Formats: C-alpha cells, structure tokens, sequence
C-alpha cells in the first residue's frame, strides 16, 4: 500500500439549467466603477379611458403620469480558501491542479443554488397543493394556460422539475395511443420532448427546497394596509399585519410561504377582468420574504412579495378586483412544518444575473479562472511562517427582479 | 474569390483530428478542429453583445506557466465531410463545345 | 528550506546549450526554400496548362 | 523503498544514444528510393509492351 496512482477517482457532479434560462443579456457590464452598487431600469407606462355622451372631459380628472423603477443589487462574496503544508502538497500534486477542478464546479453550484433560493423567494404566482406531486399531462399544461391567461407574450416561458417526475411524465408518454416516435424515444432514452404542454420542460437534479414552518389558527387581515401605486411603484413589495394567529411561536411563516386571499381575485391585467379557472375564480396570491415571529395575541406583521394595487385615483394600474380591507380572512397553502422541493416555472424576464470582475490584489501573484461562462479570481499568498500557503477563490454575483408577477412556485393538483 | 495560405498558431493545442485516421496526411479524417483565442472585444466586435461569452474547455495549458489574463476566449472551427446527392445538369449546346455537365 | 526561520530559495543557472542545432537546422531550411512545383504529362498542351 | 515511511522513487534518466544509426539508415534510404522497373525481351513489341 506504498504505491498510489496519479488518476483520482471520479466524483458527483450537479447540472446546471438556471443560469442558461434567466436574461443575462440587459444586466451584463451594468455595475460598473461610475455606477456605484446598483442600478435601475424603467417601467411601462398605463392608460385609462373616459367615456361620455358628448366628449366633455372638463372636470374629470385627466390620466397622471407615475414612473416605476426596478433596480438591482450586488450580493455577497462567493469566497472559498484553503490552507496546507506546500511540501506535503507538492509530495504527489504538481501544479496545484488538483484543487482546480473541485473548487470551480463548487462555486457555480452555490452560486446557482443561491439563484434559487432568490427566484422562490421573490416569485408570487402559486399552482396547486404542495403536497401533491407532478404525475399527469394537465400539471405541466397548467403552468402555460396561467401564463397566456395573464398576458405575457414577447419572451420564452419556462418550467424546471426534479428527475423523479420527468420519469413518470415518461412513463405516462409511453402509453400513447398513435405517435410512433414518441412512444420509441419514451421507452429506450426515457426523454420527454422539448415543448411539453406549450411550455419548455426542462429538468434538473440540484434543486433547492424550503421548509414550511410552524402555523395556526384562522388567520385574518387586522389593518387595511396602503396599496396605492405611488407606495409600490419602486418595490412591488407590501407590508401588512396578521391576526388570530398562535400565542407565541418563533419561525411563525418562513421564507417562500404562500400566503392567499380569499376574496381577492387576479385580473387580466390588459382587459382589466377577472379571472376564472374554468371551475372557480383565481384568488391572489403573495410571498413571504422574510422570517417572522408571533408575538402575545396573536398579531404577526409580514412584509410579502407581489402587491394587490387597488388605487382609487390611478385606476389604470389595478390588478386586483376588490381592494383588500380589514377583517378579510387569508389562508396559507400547504401542511405545518412539512419540507417539500418546490418546482419553478417563469418567463424569461423574471430575473436576471451579472457578475463583477474582480481586479487583481497588489504584490500578490494571481490568475483568472473561467467555468460554464464565469469568471473566478484565485489569489495566493504566504502569510505566517509556519510553512502556511494560502489560496483563495473569489466571485461577486448580482441580483435583479423585474416584476414578481411572472413567476413563482408549482405543484400537482388532485 | 481567391484561395489564400495562413499560419495556424500553436497547433500542438489547436489542431484535434478524428481518432480513426492514421495516415500521414489525415487523408481519411472525417472531422477536425482548429481553436484560436480572441478577446472579449473583438467578440463583441462581430457576433452579439446579447449572448454572454462561453468558451471551450481543455485544461490542458497552465502546465508549469503562470497566468495573468483571463480576457482569451477560446473557439474552435469544426469541419465536416458528407456524401450529399446533387443534381447535375447537362448544357450540351453545339457551338463551342457540346458535352458539360 | 526554511534556513533559520526564513524562505531562502536554491540558486538555479541557466545555461541553455540545446538550441544551437536547432537554430543551425533552422537556418538550413530558411537558406533554401521549398515550394509547391507542377510536372507536365506526354500531351500536345500539358506544357502550358502546368505553366 | 519505504525511505522513513514514503514511496519515494529511483531516479531513472534516460539518455538515448541508439537511435542516430537508425536515422542515419533511415535518411540513406529516403535519399535513394527504389521502385519496381519492367525490362524488355527479345522480341519485336516488347519494349512497347515494358514502357
């Protein structure tokens, strides 16, 4: 057992699907030195109309012009260093390649996994029972039919599953009744097609899941909170309290909790209509953001993703048919501290993603690393005397969300 | 149109020719690939700015060389060989020359 | 090594003595270059066609 | 061996000094190469029929 071979033994590798579907195009060279830590980009514009016998517009208020903005952050340091003896590394590793390949694929998967942790976590639009898992044709197909149903055209859409579903969409495909091809490739490779019920099917292996947290009780709207599109024309964010909650319990709603309200429905947001689900009105739904607390009697004051406008004196922007008041009833989906893999579907302008070039540290020897498109600053130095090299890996992402509304989580329905 | 002679740097990490051919002069190849570096401008310069920049993988230099710029962007030119039907017509008018395909 | 507690390095000279034939056969080829020439075939007109 | 709990190895240089008679008949051969030649007989049409 003194000799040792060169060859290291292969390992396990994740896959990578959320950087090649978000817009990487619009936020790319943004941040710059002048810039400073974040920029914004523009809104789209709303109108209204009048209608009068006799075109008399005297005294009614004439369409205002408000203008949004949706600005992107930097985040933090995806940093991974190392320290050693050099001679007990160099004994049999030459070059100090051997680090080289575990470290990149490292930081691309936190890197993608922190992705999904913000894209579930921003996202507001919500399909379907956690608790029931993706089996038949209609669960995909839901996703698209909601999508058209909303309005979004220019862009592509896209919906992303674990691989325990993929198999049973497969084996579903193979008891096809006249497609020949589709019944040959779903019993050797096992591959379900590109464009899957109108939407791109895609499929991946590291998926980030979320744990539910413990609640409650029957949860209602204590103070009518302030939805007017001047308050949320910057943020798309609202903060609003809760009542009849539990005595006192930490963790009350985690992060990427769906919280529903009842009466409130969504609306086509051109048409400015309602929507029904062949069956039942659509309720509105929104995202907790942040970790919150129960304090004594109950009251439990949330900030959520995905605003209800219902302004009264800008009637253009609404997407909401009722404005939400006190002492309405909400319900949270899911079961109580249960942990699930959400799956995702969006458009393609739902978030974006950059990355800072890093430049290179005084007096200190370095080099530039590049994986699936990204750029790592490695840096080396020997601070101590003890024989105590030292190595660094560096990357610096940044974040942006445009509009909550066109995205978020699903599952399969009963 | 003209037929030009150019010189191919570095071609130890270049030139990549298919498995199958043992020929001296890669007579039966059926692929090849050729690289080149080239710069984070110039790729803006021609192509698009859109799609960000990926490039190939080889780990095969850094081998005992220190490195200071991460600004080359390597791609490659892929060549192909089919069997392709084609349809020739033939021009057999009289004057001057009567049989061309 | 470490040499009381420092990270003084070995002197390492560099005599290159290997390149002077390469550079003789270099110099060989760059003296007389080599081109792509085309032979005639038994012919009335190949004479003018490989000119 | 071992060598105070290791697997340090032997040197092993290798200083080629067989292969210069190989391309020096290698080089004799390349500079006169020899091909198959068909020689006439006695009879009338036989240098024709060898050309």
């Amino acid at each position: 057992s003194q000799i040792v071979l060169k060859k290291f033994l292969p390992g396990f590798m994740s896959d990578l699907v959320l950087a090649k579907t978000v817009d990487r195009q619009l936020l790319a060279g943004e941040i710059n030195s002048s810039t400073g830590d974040s920029v914004s980009f523009k809104r789209p514009h709303q109108f209204s109309s009048l209608r009068t016998p006799t075109g008399d517009i005297s005294g009614q208020n004439k369409n205002n012009l408000i203008s949004g903005k949706a600005t992107g952050r930097v985040g933090n340091y995806i940093t991974v260093a190392v320290e050693y003896q050099q001679l007990e590394e160099a004994i049999k590793l030459n070059q100090l390649e051997e680090i080289l390949a575990p470290v990149r694929q490292r930081i691309v998967t936190d890197l993608e996994t922190e992705l999904a942790h913000f894209m579930m976590n921003n996202g507001a639009l919500s399909l379907g029972s956690p608790n029931t898992p993706i089996t038949k044709w209609s669960d995909v197909a839901q996703t698209a039919s909601f999508l058209k149903d909303l309005g979004v055209n220019e862009g592509e859409n896209y919906a992303v599953m674990d691989p325990w579903s993929a198999q049973r969409l497969a084996d579903a495909q193979t008891g096809l009744h006249a497609s020949d091809q589709l019944v040959r490739t779903a019993w050797e490779n096992a591959q379900i097609p590109t464009n899957f019920g109108g939407i791109r099917a895609l499929m991946s292996n590291g998926l980030a899941s979320r744990t539910q947290g413990a609640f409650g009780g029957t949860l209602t709207v204590k103070t009518q909170p302030t939805v007017t599109y001047n308050a949320v024309k910057d943020s798309y964010q609202f903060t609003v309290t809760l009542t009849g909650a539990t005595a006192s319990v930490t963790g009350f709603l985690k992060a990427g909790d769906q919280v529903k309200f009842t009466n409130t429905y969504w609306l086509q947001q051109q048409t400015k209509q309602a929507l029904y689900n062949g069956a039942t009105p659509i309720s509105f739904t929104a995202t907790v953001t942040a970790d919150a607390n129960s304090d004594s009697g109950g009251d439990v004051t949330v900030t959520l993703s995905g605003v209800p406008i219902y302004d009264t004196t800008n009637p253009q922007y609404n997407s909401v048919s009722r404005q939400v008041e006190a002492g309405d009833a909400v319900s949270v989906v899911g079961t109580a501290s249960q942990t699930m893999k959400p799956n995702l579907f969006y458009n393609k302008f739902f978030c974006g993603l950059g990355s800072i070039p890093l430049p290179k540290l005084h007096s200190i020897d370095s080099a530039v690393a590049t994986y699936e498109g990204f750029s790592i600053r490695v840096h080396k130095y020997a601070d101590g005397d003890a024989n105590v090299q030292k190595m660094r890996f560096d990357l610096l992402p940044a974040y942006v969300c445009f509009n909550p509304h066109m995205g978020g989580q699903f599952f399969g329905n009963p | 149109q003209r037929i030009a002679i150019e010189p191919i740097y570095d071609p130890s990490r270049s030139v990549w020719f298919d498995p199958d051919a043992k020929k001296y002069d890669k007579s039966d190849a059926l692929w090849a690939f050729c690289m080149y570096s080239l710069s984070p401008e110039k790729y803006e310069a021609e192509y698009g700015k859109k799609p960000p920049t990926s490039l190939d993988v080889t780990s095969m230099t850094s081998w005992e060389y220190n490195w200071f710029g991460a600004d080359v962007i390597y791609i490659a030119k892929y060549y192909e060989v089919r069997k392709e039907s084609v349809d020739v017509i033939s021009y057999r008018h009289p004057i001057t020359g009567e049989i061309a395909t | 090594t470490k040499l009381d507690e420092q990270f003084e390095k070995y002197p390492k000279f560099e005599i290159n003595k290997v390149a002077t034939e390469l550079n003789r056969i270099i110099a060989e080829y760059r003296n007389n270059r080599i081109t792509v020439k085309f032979r005639p075939g038994d012919r009335e007109a190949s004479e003018e066609l490989a000119n």
